[PDB]
């Protein structure tokens, strides 16, 4: 087994942008995420494999091509060459940041330090300067690869929303419409709804029903559709859309928000479950 | 699925048994309008919460009732402050609209509930506070007190209150309600048995139902496929075997200290409930033709007052062997 | 570890010293969705929390042996600070209301209403139970929350609540339950236990007689019995004889000195005496009750009494133990008990 | 909409000439009322006697349209600490008179739910502003009140019903809703309303609901007590001859069949046992004291619940034991 990459921030900053964006969105969800360092490509994924006193249950499954990274060499004894690793978000946030700062050179990452590490390295300019990083991670098994898998969505109820870009007329307007759930303190459990398209993002309080709404006009990637969800998913979903071009919200009746990203390829999807039944 | 007790829960007032009165009083009252303020009592597992969500499903529907109801329950604040604030308020509020499918499949009276379950945990301050707010706004709301020991209720707020009683539900009150749930549940047992059940849960049919549960769990388990005897019933709702209480009794019978002593010890090493085997020994010595009418009146005061020393939470070792040693003496 | 903890059945077909009670719990465990609400309740250290460990590990699997201890902050009516420790493993919550005193009303509504209302889907729905050790102590008002809290949401959450003595368990509460009782181990069966944790330690025993006297001296006390045998191993060099001598707990052995004394010299400064020794006993935070169940049934112990004083004896404690029930000083009826017992010896 | 209301507060007196029973304190504020001069009152009795209703038809018949800003009331679903005393209260009681003139009411609806500050605020508040404004305080416990408060009040007290009063209350109920009542029925509501008008209401509302037919057929005692869920006199008589006659265990079963035969209350049982002996002429002095000290120990655990069968013999045992006494 032998696990090494290059990435250049300079090369393909969008892709880098995209990598960093995942480390951070994976690191708020909680702590600890699994590479799976597939071959040809790389899947991190943040899930609760659940919660008991939390309420935990949001999965993350980022999806990231080979062809991204300039020199992606994986081998290993499973099947396609594939290495699945857990490490703490927090080191990899401050590797990756630290490297953004430093190129503010290539980055090279090998296998080196049961419980393994990687190696960062990289040089600094201002005169040369080395900056070697060591995150402490664990060689997970196959078999604990095994019953990590992506939670599989019905169709018969998945109505799709494409939600304006975030660059363009409506970039702000939709990011101001998505955030507008953010400035009351009250504020847990908001309830999508969809109506065929009009978006409604309805929260329910004895004080005043309030009932945001989304006059513009919004397509579809193409009845009823209402889901409620708690609002750090929201918050993740705001955070999402910021960064992602072409987003699609997914919504399953009184089931799950399936929130797809996509960057044309880099895609992501965050799969969010209902907090309360309507 | 689900515990049989939530399972068979009664969905309308049709599935209410043995409490006639209430039941036919709101029945009546839903094909009228002038529902009064009720205040539901009776002991524990008589029918009270069933009722009254019943009634507000028969009334309102799945879909009014969201909008129609305020329920306040001992798992949330109801003091002094919340009593004046959200309460009046909530009876301030104005009727919601029904819909036109609430219109004509629900009766929607033009008014909306306020019930208060576990209401003898409110103290005196809330009631006085909910005096004047059930009164004036007796047009537009309607109170419903429920709880278990009327006493906790001040005067004032009984007054006010229809009071509807819940009988204790019996052998005679409960058997057909047990025999549908242990029919629809594929349920074996011996005649004898669905009598010994509602003998041993005394006035409680949560109690019974939970014990045919644990009976049917039992009898499945075994894959012997035999029906469920009394024995079996006796054994696993506590009740302690005759053969140990008629060793009880017989050491009693020699009113030696130490023997008795040294036999409590045992017994209670052995995990029984006090208050079980004080009722046994009630059984035991009131209807037991051996013993004259003056041993019984002292055996009847001195188990009253066990009885009375065991529901204030006392240790059950002391208060059995004082019992025994008293009467080893009567 | 301790030899309690060393030698804990973590499973369901571990628990060898019960038979019918372990086939009942097999019985529940073996549909686990319909489980309803449970109470077990028995003598102390018989093994009650071992057995619902093992109805747990049965129905959720291994696991539930992973504790997570957190420190969660509550907001009291005064608005004072109070820090709830909650061991938390995945499937199951274990709480401890009785950490808070009259206080623990609002750790039942707030915390285990959170969980109650809170959904465990992950589309499938799951119910997490929650385990309450000393359902006795709680205050006749974290259980009027208790019950409709599992009544309304028994879909998501299950209580397993273990006590002793359930008398002071409100009647809704053991309506709403289902009453499993948990019986103390005879003498041969601790003995069994006994001699099983002596192989697997290489103790050096003399004989066998050692372990029965082991547990008569233990009084039915799984816990208890196993500390005093790790105890003499560890105070006689891993080599027990007939002549290693039974050691009880500091505070039985000044409860019998007070005995001793009451018996023997009878006035008010003996009543002042036993006086402070009672409040050097309160000062080990032993509760009142057991001090009072213990002085009784040393009192009743002495040869010299005869069978009058001893009744008198009984009675003045049932009568005190119910005054200690509904008091608020301890004190005050610990005092008035061993003056009634002084007055009426002599 | 008076019809989609309950009995009791459908009811309710609008005029002083519909509040029955309490005949004297009627009499003198109508002749307070006539005379121009009204003091500063304090209504007293138990509940459900006709003090609310007495003071909202004494202040409509003084202000007949002014009410709304003549007249201001607060109970204890208000707020009424030291500073409501100190603001809302003064400031009413402070201000000149709406339309012509005349003297502002401040009705206080259950003042024993007031603090002691706020009484002791509102004291030199009555004695200061007592020219154009006239207090009415309403209590059912007068030993909640601060004896100043008492002191500047004049006081009312409202007796329990007597039986005239319920009876033409009775009787225009049934005028107003086409019932019939049973005279038989009516002792019985009599009895089992104790002096109160609301219970009277409630249990003629539920016999209303229990009739088949409420235009047709009547109600006698026996609708009375299957609707209220209360003993019979004869089951009360029949479980006292029980008890106080046949041996333990008969006396037992009589107890337990007699409960079961309608599904009654031990402390109903109790409480009718009470009301007849209650009647016999004791001759021993000490069988009175041990059947009272007795039976209230039994009333009280009953109040806090507990085991029915412990309790019932404990009532059977403590009758038997006292009447011992009796033979002597
Ligand atoms: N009359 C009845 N008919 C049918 N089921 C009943 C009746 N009385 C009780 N039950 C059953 O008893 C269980 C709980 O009864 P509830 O009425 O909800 O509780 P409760 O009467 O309020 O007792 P509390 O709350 O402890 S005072 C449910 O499973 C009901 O089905
Ligand atoms: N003298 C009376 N004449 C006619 N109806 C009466 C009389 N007294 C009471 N009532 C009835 O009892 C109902 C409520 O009694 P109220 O007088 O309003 O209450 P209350 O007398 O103030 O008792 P409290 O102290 O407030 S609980 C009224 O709506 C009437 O129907
Ligand atoms: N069947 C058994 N076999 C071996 N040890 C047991 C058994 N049952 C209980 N024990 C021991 O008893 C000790 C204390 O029991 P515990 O579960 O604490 O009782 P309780 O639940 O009354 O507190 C535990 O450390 C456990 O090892
Ligand atoms: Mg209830
Ligand atoms: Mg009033």
């Amino acid at each position: 087994m032998k696990l090494k990459l290059i990435v250049n921030g300079c090369e393909a900053p969008d892709d880098y942008k995209l990598l960093r964006t995942t480390i951070n969105t994976v690191a708020s969800l909680r702590k600890t995420a699994i590479l799976r360092f597939n071959s040809e490509r790389l899947t991190i994924i943040s899930t609760p494999k659940g919660t008991i006193l939390r309420g935990d249950t949001g999965q993350l499954w980022c999806t990231i091509p080979h062809d991204v990274f300039r020199l992606y060499t994986v081998i290993s004894a499973r099947e396609l060459n594939t290495i699945t690793m857990e490490c703490n978000c927090d080191s990899l946030l401050s590797v990756f940041k630290r490297y953004d700062r430093v190129m503010n050179s290539n980055m090279t990452i090998k296998l080196q330090s049961p419980i393994c590490a990687l190696g960062i390295t990289f040089e600094e300019i201002v005169k040369v300067i080395m900056h070697s990083f060591k995150v402490p991670v664990k060689l997970l098994f196959r078999a604990q690869d095994t019953r990590i898998q992506e939670p599989m969505i019905n169709y018969i109820q998945l109505m799709m929303y494409k939600l304006p870009p975030i660059s363009g007329e409506f970039g702000s307007a939709f990011h101001g419409f998505i955030r507008r759930v953010e400035r009351y303190s009250n504020v847990n459990h908001i309830h999508l709804m969809g109506v065929k398209v009009e978006l409604k993002i309805i929260v329910n309080e004895l004080d005043w029903h309030l009932e945001i709404c989304w006059n513009g006009p919004l397509d579809s990637v193409i009845s009823t559709h209402e889901v409620i969800i708690r609002c750090k998913d929201w918050k993740v979903c705001s955070k999402l859309y910021a960064a992602f071009e072409e987003v699609v919200l997914a919504i399953s009746h009184d089931e799950s928000c399936v929130f797809h990203c996509s960057l044309d390829r880099g895609q992501i999807i965050y799969y969010i479950a209902r907090s309360k039944g309507l | 699925q689900q515990p049989w007790v939530e399972k068979y829960r009664p969905k309308n007032l049709d599935e209410v048994t043995a409490q006639d009165h209430a039941v036919t009083v709101l029945k009546k009252t839903l094909k009228s309008a002038n529902l009064p303020h009720m205040l539901f009592y009776g002991p524990p597992g008589t029918g009270k919460t069933s009722t009254i969500l019943a009634l507000t499903k028969e009334l309102y529907g799945p879909d009014l009732m969201k909008s129609r109801i305020l329920e306040l329950n001992a798992s949330d604040e109801r003091g002094i402050s919340i009593v004046r604030e959200k309460v009046k308020n909530f009876a301030r509020l104005t009727v919601s609209k029904p819909s036109k499918h609430d219109l004509e499949n629900y009766p929607c009276p033009p008014y909306k509930i306020i019930i208060l379950d576990e209401a003898d945990s409110m103290t005196a301050d809330a009631q006085s506070a909910l005096r004047r707010t059930m009164e004036t706004y007796s047009g537009v709301t309607r109170f419903c007190l429920i709880c278990n020991y009327v006493t906790r209720i001040i005067d004032p707020l009984a007054s006010r209150c229809s009071k509807f009683r819940f009988k204790a539900l019996d052998a005679s009150n409960a058997i057909d309600r047990l025999r549908f749930i242990s029919e629809q549940e594929n349920v074996k047992c011996d005649d004898g048995v669905l009598e010994r059940i509602l003998d041993i849960s005394a006035g409680d049919l949560r109690r019974g139902i939970t014990l045919l549960q644990s009976a049917s769990k039992g009898a499945q388990y075994l894959g012997d496929g035999k029906n469920i005897t009394s024995t079996q019933v006796e054994e696993l709702a506590g009740v302690v075997p005759h053969d140990i209480l008629i060793e009880i009794v017989e050491k009693v019978k020699s009113g030696d200290f130490d023997e008795i002593k040294k036999y409590v010890n045992t017994f209670m090493k052995s995990g029984w409930s006090a208050a079980s085997v004080v009722n046994q020994l009630h059984e035991y010595y009131i209807t037991n033709d051996n013993f004259d009418t003056n041993f019984k009146n002292q055996i009847s005061w001195l188990l009253f007052t066990t009885d009375s020393r065991l529901n204030n939470g006392t240790n059950e070792h002391i208060q059995l062997l004082n019992l025994l040693v008293k009467i080893s003496q009567l | 570890s301790l030899w309690v903890d060393k030698y804990r059945p973590k499973s369901l077909n571990a628990l060898s010293h019960n038979e019918e009670l372990t086939n009942f719990l097999k019985s529940l465990s073996d549909q686990p969705r319909d489980l309803p609400h449970l109470l077990l309740y028995g003598p102390n250290g018989t093994g009650k929390k071992t057995r619902c460990m093992a109805l747990l590990e049965s129905i959720f699997g291994p696991g539930v042996y992973r504790l997570k201890i957190d420190v969660r902050q509550f907001v009291t009516a005064s608005n004072r600070k109070l820090e709830l420790n909650v061991v938390s493993s995945p499937y199951h919550l274990e709480i401890t209301p009785s950490d808070m005193g009259n206080n623990d009303r609002i750790v039942i509504q707030e915390l285990l209403k959170e969980v109650a209302q809170m959904e465990q889907v992950d589309l499938a729905h799951r119910y997490k139970c929650v385990i309450i050790n000393e359902a006795n102590s709680l205050t006749k008002d974290a259980q009027a929350a208790l019950r409709r809290t599992m009544e309304k949401y028994s879909k998501n959450i299950r209580l397993i609540m273990v006590c002793d003595s359930m008398s002071p368990i409100i009647a809704p509460i053991k309506s709403r339950c289902l009453l499993i009782r948990c019986p103390a181990p005879s003498d041969s069966e601790i003995s069994t236990i006994l001699s099983d944790v002596v192989t697997n330690e290489r103790i050096q025993l003399e004989t066998k007689d050692i372990l029965k006297r082991i547990a008569q001296a233990s009084n039915g006390n799984l816990r208890v019995s196993l500390l005093m045998l790790e105890s003499m191993a560890l105070n006689n060099e891993l080599a027990l004889k007939s002549s290693s001598p039974i050691i009880k707990p500091d505070w039985i052995i000044v409860i019998h000195k007070l005995t001793r004394k009451i018996v023997k010299e009878r006035s008010v400064n003996s009543l002042i005496e036993c006086r402070a020794v009672l409040y050097d006993l309160l000062a080990h935070c032993i509760p009142a009750n057991i001090i009072l169940k213990e002085l009784t049934f040393s009192l009743l112990d002495v040869e010299t009494l005869n069978t009058t004083n001893k009744s008198s004896i009984i009675e003045y404690s049932s009568v005190f133990d119910e005054r200690l029930s509904l008091g608020n000083k301890a004190i005050f009826h610990l005092e008035g008990f061993i003056a009634k017992v002084m007055c009426c010896l002599d | 909409s008076k019809e989609n209301l309950p009995w009791v507060e459908k009811y309710r007196p609008e005029t002083l000439d519909e509040v029955y029973g309490q005949n004297e304190v009627i009499t003198t504020v109508r002749k307070f009322v006539d005379e121009g001069k009204l003091p500063h009152l304090l209504f007293y009795g138990p509940p459900g006697t006709g003090k609310t209703s007495t003071i909202v038809a004494l202040a409509r018949e003084i202000y007949g349209k002014n009410y709304s800003n003549m007249v201001l009331e607060l109970n204890a679903s208000d707020d009424r600490g030291i500073d409501v005393v100190r603001n809302q209260i003064k400031d009413f009681a402070s201000t000149r008179q709406i339309f012509s003139k005349g003297f502002k009411l401040i009705i206080l609806d259950e003042a024993d739910a007031m603090t002691n500050a706020a009484q002791n605020a509102l004291r030199r508040v009555i004695e200061r502003y007592t020219k154009n404004t006239r207090f009415c305080v309403l209590a059912n416990y007068a030993h909640k009140l601060t004896p100043a408060l008492l002191s500047r009040c004049t006081r009312f007290r409202f007796q329990p019903l007597p039986q005239e009063a319920i009876e033409r209350r009775i009787a225009n109920v049934l005028v107003h809703e086409k019932l019939k009542l049973s005279p038989n029925a009516e002792k019985a509501l009599i009895e089992l309303s104790n002096g109160d008008m609301r219970r009277v209401l409630n249990v003629l509302q539920s016999c209303k609901a229990t009739l088949d037919n409420p235009d047709e057929d009547e109600i006698s005692d026996d609708v009375i007590y299957e609707c209220c869920g209360a003993p019979r006199p004869s089951d009360l008589k029949a479980v006292l001859k029980s008890i106080l006659e046949d041996d333990w265990g008969t006396a037992h079963y009589t107890l337990n069949k007699v409960r079961s035969a309608k599904g009654l209350a031990l402390i109903d049982l109790i409480e009718g046992i009470v009301k007849i002996l209650e009647d016999y002429e004791l001759q021993n002095e000490e069988t009175r004291v041990h059947l009272l000290t007795k039976l209230a120990d039994i009333e009280y655990s009953i109040s806090k619940g507990g085991n029915d069968q412990i309790q019932g013999s404990a009532v059977i045992g403590a009758i038997k034991a006292s009447f011992e006494n009796e033979t002597v």
